[PDB]
């Protein structure tokens, strides 16, 4: 949830001020190089268990 | 002192004229809710990216829901000098100068005043000035329109709020705000009166969560010393026991912060919670719910954690008694007293809106009291991370803020106490804002005799 | 003349020093809370060199229930009916430790649904 | 055993840091009443967090518990900055221990925590009942009156050391020095639980 907070504050530059649609755009960010993105990848690797 | 002399004066109650090896049992509590329904908010036993599909599910479900009411429950098109109020939601034909019912959802300003890998503060520069401006944008997923008027700040329809707006059009961009719409009332679940041999029924919504860090004794104080005995030994001579019913905590079972906690300090506060609950369980039966800072999914549909809140002395009671003296219930629950349906919220669902994510919609108890009035009225997406499940989040039966309306909603953990009652066209709803326990408690009786609430200052 | 209670309070006060909050009295005697108020008043009345005094809860309520720490003052409870005396403390602070106690004898008001072993 | 020196560690943590709190050797605003410093405390003991200092305290307790049969009396010495003279000497005991016997019976967790809570509350009582004048300029040091010890020579005799456990053990014998060896003495109620006889008193000047 802290990673999702970081991701939506990062993705605020593409919404105007909206916050409820921030979750899907935060989940669909794909950098090869971002220092929180891979931790969120393995976080969502955990939640399938 | 003369305080002792007051005890010397009051020799009339030698023993309160109780046998005192006779327990006078008070309540004939019905609790129709417990067994013969599935709880919608509860987990799936087979179950035991997510948010995206849920947002369109809320939007479409409300879209057919309020699609039934733009002329059935609101303005006739014969008025407005025959300005067409036909059910066009898209902004392509909103530009037609006759004002239609603009069935859309406001997502104008929702971001965070308090907080760096993603560089948030640089982005948050755009948040502060634009969010501070209170201007309202309406989105039916087809386009934004401007909103001005008096109800911009007085009526707090902050986010996820499907409304139909009525104003003299006068520009394609903007309206004034004369009227809003609502979902239809899912109908009156019958409030009973047991008129023949009236029980003088129990009246309780007491605990907002005994917020209990190990780090402070003052939160440990005002539990187990004034409470567990107001329910039974501290006496209003003797009517307090007659009013009190079955114990209701709402969230906040143990306060802690997740990044500083480990195994044994979690069991220290959970076994002292077990001490409290096994102390009060002979006196008053209890209904328990986790969900904001006690262990949870941190979602509104949240699986309540059995077998962890209790020591071995208390662990075997839920095995022995299935749901009667205690059962694990979720952050929302429909407690129904043969049709006195009441809803609970642990508070986080409205407290994040009230303090954490609010730059706008502000003209502070009398402001924040009406935010959960709004969240009751639209039955909508309050929080920022809703329903938060890897499997079976919402299967088109169980909205986290549901569609069947209660007679009282419980929300918790506010700064001050707030208790009003408002009547709507569907039913009557009493507003319950029980404060967080370190903010002076203000602990409350609820309902069910003449639908009346009574707080008492625990500090 | 119930000094049968008073010596039992005397060991727990003195021979070891863990405070009684309420529950030792109800465990020992199963007397009424009004009678427990009378007993604690009697202990206060027959105090001989208490190391420190207790503070009371107040029976007069006015939609307030406050442990008195402004002992001289009358904190919003001016037209006072009564006080229930408890929490006699050796220490600086009033904290007990909390424990499961025998209650099937001691429960003043029982459960609306009595628990079943099943 | 294993559980019994955990209880001794928690009891000495409560005893030591409570003496540190009531002598105002550290500022009281750093202290907060709590139950968790790495374990379960019997009472709410005012503990400052200060991880160098709590490292020092659990260090000293793991030093004293390392010997566990030479010690018949752990104690706390109180020294002013002004003089090295003893201001108070708080007495503790390791007499008739379970651990020396290594008896499995009896656990009695609630009963041993009950007698520990009693001895802590007695320590509270006779630590407020002496007054507060010159509340700053006080310090802390340990003292152990023990029946049969000398370990400090284990640094010597050209030993070759290989394991971290005995690295710790050489730190235990390195940290302890025998000193050279009354005015007032006050009573304290000790714990009288069966296997853990802790007959604890106090000394004044
Ligand atoms: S993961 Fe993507 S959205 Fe989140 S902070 Fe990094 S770059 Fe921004």
């Amino acid at each position: 949830q802290t990673l999702k907070t970081v991701c939506r504050t990062c993705s605020y530059r593409y919404t105007s001020d909206a916050g409820i649609e921030n979750d899907h755009i935060a989940s669909k960010c794909n950098s090869y190089d971002c220092p929180v993105f891979y931790s969120r990848v393995k976080a969502e690797r955990y939640l399938r268990d | 002192h003369m305080d002792a002399l007051l005890t010397k004066f009051n020799e009339d109650r030698s023993l309160q004229d109780e046998n005192l090896s006779q327990p006078r049992t008070r309540v004939r509590i019905v609790d129709d809710n417990l067994y013969n329904k599935s709880n919608p908010f509860q987990l799936c036993y087979k179950k035991r990216s997510q948010y995206y599909h849920i947002y369109q599910y809320r939007l479409k479900t409300f879209r057919e829901r309020v699609l039934k009411e733009c002329d059935k429950r609101w303005d006739a098109g014969f008025t407005l000098n025959g300005q067409l109020v036909l059910k066009k939601d898209k902004v392509l034909d909103i530009q037609g100068n006759q004002p239609c019912w603009c069935v859309g959802s406001i997502y104008c300003e929702m971001k965070y005043k308090p907080n760096t890998y993603g560089a948030p503060d640089l982005t948050k520069s755009y948040t502060d000035k634009e969010g501070g401006s209170d201007e309202i944008m309406l989105e039916d997923e087809s386009g934004r329109v401007l909103l001005v008027g008096d109800f911009i700040r007085s009526t707090p329809f902050i986010t996820g709020v499907v409304v139909g707006i009525l104003g003299m059009e006068a520009e394609a961009g903007t309206f004034q705000v004369l009227d809003i719409c609502y979902p239809t009332p899912l109908p009156q679940n019958p409030f009973p009166a047991p008129i023949a041999t009236c029980p003088t029924r129990g009246k309780i919504a007491l605990v907002s969560g005994l917020n209990l860090n190990n780090t402070s004794p003052d939160r440990l104080l005002r539990l187990e010393i004034l409470r567990e005995f107001l329910m039974g030994r501290i006496n209003n001579k003797i009517d307090d026991i007659s009013l009190i019913g079955r114990l209701l905590i709402c969230g906040n079972s143990v306060d802690f912060d997740i990044k500083s906690v480990n195994k044994d300090e979690l069991m220290i506060s959970l076994t002292e919670f077990s001490k409290f609950l096994h102390n009060i369980l002979p006196s008053i039966s209890v209904d328990i719910m986790p969900g904001t800072n006690d262990p949870s999914d941190k979602s509104l549909p949240q699986q309540p954690f059995h077998k962890s809140l209790f020591d071995k002395s208390l662990e075997s009671y839920f095995n022995g008694s299935n749901k009667e003296i205690l059962n694990l219930v979720t952050n929302p629950y429909e407690f129904s007293y043969n049709g006195v349906d009441v809803l609970a919220v642990s508070g986080k669902n409205i407290n994040d809106i009230c303090k954490y994510v609010i730059p706008s919609n502000d003209n502070d108890i009398e402001h924040r009291l009406d935010l959960m009035e709004c969240t009751m009225k639209w039955q909508n997406i309050a929080p920022t991370a809703p329903d938060t499940l890897w499997c079976y989040p919402y299967t088109d039966k169980d909205p986290f803020v549901l569609d069947k309306w209660p007679h009282v909603y419980i929300v918790a953990n506010q700064p001050y106490f707030g208790t009003r009652v408002v009547e709507i066209g569907g039913k009557n709803i009493k507003i319950i804002s029980v404060p967080e326990f370190s903010s002076t408690g203000m602990i409350i009786l609820l309902d069910l005799e003449t639908l009346e609430a009574e707080t008492v200052k625990i500090d | 003349m119930d000094q049968k209670a008073s010596y039992f309070i005397n060991e727990k006060l003195f021979t070891e020093v863990k405070p009684v909050l309420f529950t030792d009295l109800i465990h020992h005697l199963k007397i009424g809370p009004s009678m427990a108020k009378k007993l604690m008043f009697d202990y206060y009345k027959q105090t001989t060199n208490a190391k420190y005094n207790c503070v009371v809860i107040c029976c007069y309520k006015d939609q307030t229930i406050k442990i008195i720490h402004d002992l001289s003052n009358i904190p919003q409870q001016d037209s006072i009916i009564d006080c229930f005396i408890y929490a006699f403390n050796p220490m600086d602070s009033f904290i007990p430790y909390y424990d499961i106690i025998d209650q099937k004898d001691c429960l003043t008001i029982k459960n609306s649904y009595e628990l079943k072993v099943s | 055993n294993r559980w019994v020196e955990k209880w001794l560690r928690v009891y000495l943590k409560c005893y030591i840091n409570l003496i540190l709190f009531y002598r105002n050797v550290y500022p009281p605003q750093s202290f907060d009443y709590t139950t968790y410093q790495s374990f379960n405390l019997p009472q709410f003991v005012p503990i400052n967090r200060h991880p160098a200092l709590i490292d020092y305290i659990e260090e000293l307790i793991l030093d004293v518990l390392s010997k566990l049969t030479h010690v018949y009396r752990f104690s706390i010495c109180i020294i002013n900055k002004k003089n090295d003279l003893c201001i108070e000497k708080y007495v503790l005991d390791f007499s008739e221990l379970q651990h020396v016997d290594k008896d499995d019976q009896i656990i009695t967790e609630t009963e041993v925590f009950d007698e520990f809570r009693s001895s802590l509350n007695s320590l509270i009582m006779h630590l407020e009942k002496l007054p507060k004048v010159n509340d700053d300029t006080i310090t802390f040091e340990a003292v152990i009156n023990a029946i049969e010890l000398e370990l400090g020579h284990k640094l010597d005799r050209n030993r070759r050391v290989d394991s971290l456990e005995e690295k710790a053990e050489i730190e235990r014998d390195s940290n302890w020095v025998k000193c050279q060896e009354k005015i007032k003495l006050t009573s304290l109620v000790g714990s009288d639980v069966g296997p853990l006889i802790i007959h604890q008193f106090s000394e004044k000047l």
